[PDB]
C-alpha cells in the first residue's frame, strides 16, 4: 500500500476553507477488531480488514491503537480510555474504526453482549471529549444492521 | 424559538 | 461566547445499510474495507472525506456476491456526517 | 444487471437522533432557514452534499433566543445521511 | 430570492462527474407540510411552518422543479399520496427527485395531523430501487424538518 502525497499547492489552495489538518500525528486512530464468538460466527477476512486499516491509518500519519476479541464491557471501557488520552489536544482530528457483527444501531462483544453506536459517539461528543473539540471525528463502522441479504433488483 |  | 452543540463534526461511514447486512469475503475481507482503503490510498491526496465515502458507495453499489448455493447478493454502504468544513487529509504535506 | 435495494438518496435531518429540531414562530425552522440560504446562494458552483456541510456550519453556531423558557440558549445540530454514487450538481439555470 | 445561476464554464468542467441533471424539469419535488394537529395526542401548533413551506416551494420551482405541494395530512394520506408521487410516471422523463417532509416527528417518524405516525424507512422505500424503477440510479433528495426526540440540547461551553 502506497498513499499518494498532497502537493503543496494543493495545500495551500485548500487549507483556508478546511478544518485544521496539519499536526504530526495528524490523530490518534483506534482499529477494535472482534473476530472470534460465541455467546455469532467466525470472521473469516476479518484479519485481512484489520491489518488493511492498521497499514492505512499509519499511511495517513496516524498513531494506530489497536484491540482485538474485546467483550462489549471491555470495548466501552477502552473507548472511553482511547478517547481521554492527553493526545487529542494536540492532534488535529481522530479516527477511530470498528469491525464486528451488529444489529441497527449496535455492535457485539465477543460475548454477545451489545454495545449501542449511540453510547459510542457520546465517548468523543462536545460534553465527554473537550479535547476534540471542534475537531474532524471519523469512524467507520464494518458490522451488519440486521440479519436479511440484499437480493438485489433488476436495472432497468 | 421552540420545538417541532 | 459561541456554545457548542452536544456532538458535532462527525462523520460515519457504515459498510451496510439500516435493516441488513454487510459482506465479507472469507480470504479478501469485507467489501467495504478493500474499498476504504483503495480509494483513500489513491485519492486522499487531492478529495475530502465525505466525498472519498461518496466514491466508496459507488465502488460498493457495483459489487456482487460469488456464493453459488447469497450469489450475486448486493450491499449499499453509506456515510452520516455532522461536518461543518471540508475534511482534507493533506497526506504527507508538508515534505 | 443488479442494482442494491437502496441507492442514490440523501436525506439532510434538521436534528441529530434523539433530539428536538428547533423553529423560531417568526422565520421559520432553522434548518430550512439555513437551506434555503445555502442553496440559493451556492447551487450554482457546490454540490448539494457540500451544501448541506454549510448548513450544518449554520446550524452549529445558532442558539435558541426563548428567555423564561426551556430553549433559551439551547443549540440543534443537523446532518445528512448520503447513498450518493458522483457529485449531486443542480446546475442551476443551464443550459441558458 | 434569487438562485444564482450555473456558468457554462461550470457546467463544461463539472459534468462528467455528477450525475446527469439536465431535464426540464429538472425533476418533480414533493413540499409536505403539517401544521395543526387535532388527534388524542395533542401536538402544538407549528407557527412559523407557513413560512418553511412558501421558502422550500420558491425554493424548489427556483431550482427548476415541478413543485407539487400537500398539507396537513394524516399518516394513511401522507403514506397514499407519497406513495402516489412516487409512482408517477413523469419521473420516467426526469434526472431527480425532491422530497420534502415538515412537521412534529420522534426519531425515524413523522407525525400526521391526526397524531398518528409514519415511519421515515417505509418513506424511503417508495423511492428505492425496487418499488421506484422510474427513479433507478438518479439522485433523490429528502430533507426532513421535524424533531427526534424530546431532549433539548443545553448546549456546551467552548473549552
Amino acid at each position: 500500500m502506497q498513499v499518494k502525497p498532497c502537493t503543496p499547492e494543493f495545500y495551500q489552495t485548500h487549507f483556508q476553507l478546511a478544518y485544521r489538518l496539519q499536526s504530526r500525528p495528524r490523530g490518534l486512530a483506534l482499529v477494535l477488531s472482534n473476530v472470534h464468538f460465541t455467546g455469532l460466527e467466525f470472521r473469516s477476512g476479518g484479519d485481512v480488514d484489520h491489518s488493511t486499516l492498521v497499514t492505512l491509518f499509519k499511511l495517513l500519519g496516524y498513531d494506530v491503537h489497536v484491540l482485538c476479541d474485546q467483550t462489549a464491557q471491555e470495548m466501552q471501557e477502552k473507548l472511553q480510555n482511547f478517547a481521554q488520552l492527553p493526545a487529542h489536544r494536540v492532534t488535529d482530528s481522530c479516527i477511530v474504526a470498528l469491525l464486528s457483527h451488529g444489529v441497527e444501531g449496535a455492535i457485539y462483544g465477543v460475548d454477545g453482549k451489545l454495545l449501542q453506536l449511540q453510547e459510542v459517539f457520546q465517548l468523543f461528543d462536545n460534553a465527554n471529549c473537550p479535547s476534540l473539540q471542534n475537531k474532524p471525528k471519523m469512524f467507520f463502522i464494518q458490522a451488519c444492521r440486521g440479519d436479511e441479504t440484499d437480493r438485489g433488483v433488476d436495472q432497468q | 424559538d421552540v420545538a417541532d | 461566547k459561541m456554545r457548542l452543540p452536544t456532538r458535532s463534526d462527525m462523520i460515519c461511514g457504515y459498510a451496510c445499510l439500516k435493516g441488513t447486512a454487510a459482506m465479507r469475503n472469507t480470504k479478501r475481507g469485507s467489501w467495504y474495507i478493500e474499498a476504504l482503503a483503495q480509494v483513500f490510498s489513491e485519492r486522499a491526496c487531492d478529495m475530502h472525506v465525505a466525498d472519498m465515502l461518496v466514491k466508496v458507495n459507488a465502488l460498493i453499489k457495483d459489487r456482487e456476491g460469488y456464493a453459488p448455493g447469497f450469489h450475486r447478493c448486493k450491499e449499499m454502504s453509506e456515510y452520516c456526517s455532522t461536518l461543518c468544513r471540508h475534511l482534507y487529509l493533506f497526506p504527507g504535506h508538508p515534505p
